[PDB]
């Protein structure tokens, strides 16, 4: 519809290139340097997993848009990040660390006005300083993490509301400094459900390196284009047209992936995270069908990350 | 300005004069007087690959009262061509664009206000807030404790310190002498009217304004030959810092504020390439600004050169590399024997071979 034919055939020509995604790595970010795993994980956050619909099961619909963590000392590429993905994503949303009641002047009934959340619908949305907010707030944030949806039953007012959108938050450590410990909480203090509804956690530690210190000097001294314009209808396309679908070769790998990782500990909410992300791979590489590469890739991802 | 008047201000050691002619009214503190003028002077602004610098300098001054703060905000209020003069509670920002933003009693304020500064000191934007921030700052218990650490004595964030690019402490330490000398020259201010008589007579603040207008107008560029010598410095200031946990926290924002120290001297000195006489000023006042808070031995290295794997080495090659380093053979021989008295080896009787014990 938005695209003319030769568009059509410079993506096919583009996604047939098997560096395509290391590359479009390469083109998120220009300014951010040795964060590759990251532009990774914002790249499949964009793709996101396909949405379907249960009515037939008597399930609710569950959530396929996914969400990503990140937590480390201040002053680090976390804000301009955020920035980063707040200008090039349409309808993205910057807050820093709801639905309300505005009465009506003329006909004095009490009307309902939206959120950035709300406001931000099939968008994304980007908080900065997660550990620093309310923990009323942090309550809310819960169902919306969990079920999309929103509820309020407050002065007589009975509401839903949808709330399709995915959360890029900030935070930092408590210590302000990585201790030395062993459990996240121990260094953020975050409850069990919050982590837990996150599908990816990814850390920021400044490492005390001296040759990352001449990497970052140098990058900064020294501080594409045919990609990122490309990229935004590139994203448009493979949202509006393609959606993967799960085969039984991924099922038995996912099955096997679940069963090793319960080992370590395990929750149910990881794996479905791990089928979001391999069809986010899927979407990728513009593949109708997810294969075993996905799901791979999916799960070296997540073990990188636990590792970290 | 005349070109004359701009030679009346180019006269030898003009730089000190310049420093010295900001507030001469209270004796000492040139290190802060620098730290003004390059202030008022400012870095280069630049928005290389979509992302926008600052070259604004943001100064924070804390001292125990009666440090003469008030008087030097006030001065630098008067001299600024744009400038904003503001207390703690008295409040501005956007009234001072492309100006100076003077600001007291910095840690009398609600922290809900403090929130907001921090996007006007990350990005001079609100509209927009390209503005030089100059904030005055006390000790939360009146009186400077050295036992506590700074965060703590200052009651501020440490990110909100790490984005302010110089930090001046000034404490009241009682000194007999220098005591004797501030009370002697107040009393000629007094008397006098004037200020005491120094080596050389201050420049009017109009010329000094319009001598800030003219530099201001030169953007110098950086080359490339200084960039190495810059990472080898700054590499050198983040290990230091890394090595002492009081220091601050020396990320990307202490090597953009030596940049912008340099470029602004550059535009003092009036060329349009950073030298590396700049560069190493910078180093200094970022230092001064931290500290505020025997023939025998050559040959016997010469041999031990030549112990790669071996435990015997010859004498000839030996005698051969210590007449090649610029030595003579009775030294060489003075150096073999009196290394040979420590036990260290055993000579060969002929003279062919040394065995090294």
């Amino acid at each position: 519809k938005l695209f003319s034919e030769k568009r059509v055939e410079l993506l096919k020509e583009l996604s047939r290139k098997p560096d395509i995604y290391e590359r479009l790595a390469s083109a998120l970010a220009p300014s951010i340097y040795e964060h590759e795993d990251i532009k990774k994980g914002i790249l499949l956050q964009l793709f996101g997993g396909t949405r379907k619909d249960f009515s037939h099961t008597g399930r609710g619909k569950f959530r396929a848009e996914i969400n990503i963590l990140l937590c480390g000392d201040p002053g680090t590429s976390k804000s301009q990040l955020l920035q980063y993905v707040y200008n090039l994503v349409p309808r993205g949303q910057y807050t820093s660390g709801t639905a309300y009641v505005m009465k009506d002047p003329e006909t004095r009934q009490l009307v309902l006005q939206t959120g950035a959340l709300v406001l931000s619908d099939n968008g994304i949305c980007c908080i900065d300083e997660f550990d620093k907010m309310n923990e009323s707030t942090r309550s809310v944030l819960h169902e919306v993490m969990e079920q999309q949806t929103l509820s309020i039953a407050k002065a007589g007012i009975i509401c839903q509301l949808n709330a399709r959108t995915s959360v890029l938050a900030a935070a930092n450590p408590i210590e302000s400094q990585w201790n030395p410990k062993k459990t996240t909480i121990e260094n953020i203090q975050l409850p069990h459900t919050l982590l837990s509804r996150f599908d990816l956690i990814f850390l920021m530690l400044d490492p005390q390196d001296e040759a990352y210190d001449r990497r970052l000097a140098h990058h900064l001294v020294a501080l594409e284009l045919l990609d990122m314009a490309v990229l935004k209808d590139y994203i448009a396309y493979a949202h509006s047209t393609i959606m993967p679908r799960l085969s039984e070769e991924a099922s038995q790998a996912l099955i096997e992936a679940y069963v090793d990782m319960r080992k370590i500990g395990a929750y149910p909410r990881q794996l479905e995270s791990l089928i979001r992300l391999a069809e986010a791979h899927a979407k990728v590489r513009l593949s109708n069908k997810v294969e075993a590469i996905d799901v791979e890739e999916a799960k070296r991802l997540h073990r990188e990350a636990l590792k970290q | 300005l005349t070109r004359e008047e701009l030679r009346q201000i180019a006269e030898e050691d003009f730089y000190e004069k310049l420093a010295a002619s900001i507030a001469p009214e209270i004796y000492g503190h040139e290190d802060v007087k620098k730290a003004l003028l390059l202030l008022l002077v400012g870095g280069v602004d630049q928005s290389p690959r979509g992302m926008k610098i600052r070259g604004n300098i943001n100064i924070c001054l804390m001292g125990d009262p009666g440090v003469a703060k008030s008087q030097l905000l006030s001065y630098i209020d008067r001299l600024a061509p744009r400038s904003q003069y503001t207390t703690g509670r008295g409040s501005a920002l956007v009234l001072a664009d492309q100006g100076v933003c003077c600001i007291d009693e910095f840690d009398k304020m609600a922290e809900a206000d403090r929130t907001a500064i921090h996007e006007v000191m990350e990005q001079q934007t609100i509209l927009n807030a390209r503005c030089s921030i100059l904030a005055a700052a006390n000790p939360a218990y009146g009186r400077y404790n050295p036992r506590r650490s700074l965060e703590q004595n200052i009651q501020l964030p440490a990110a909100l310190l790490s984005r302010f690019d110089l930090l001046w402490l000034i404490q009241d330490r009682p000194d007999r002498d220098n005591d004797l000398r501030l009370a002697q020259h107040i009393t000629y201010v007094h008397q006098h009217s004037r200020q005491p008589p120094s080596q050389f007579e201050p420049l009017d603040m109009k010329l000094m304004r319009r001598y800030i207008a003219m530099c201001r107008e030169k953007q110098p560029m950086v080359p490339e030959s200084l960039a190495d010598y810059i990472t080898a410095a700054y590499v050198e200031m983040r290990r230091e810092a890394w090595a002492s946990k009081d220091a601050t926290y020396t990320s990307a924002r202490t090597l953009l504020a030596i940049l912008r120290l340099s470029t602004a001297l550059a535009r003092l000195r009036m060329v349009d390439v950073v030298e590396k006489e700049d560069v190493n000023e910078a180093i200094r006042l970022m230092e001064m600004s931290k500290d505020s808070l025997r023939p025998a031995d050559v040959i016997f290295a010469t041999v031990r050169e030549l112990v790669s794997g071996g435990r015997s080495v010859r004498f000839s090659e030996a005698e051969q590399r210590c007449v090649s380093r610029g030595f003579t053979p009775a030294q060489f021989q003075a150096a073999l024997d009196e290394y040979e008295e420590l036990n260290v080896w055993q000579v060969n009787a002929s003279r062919t071979r040394i065995t090294f014990v």
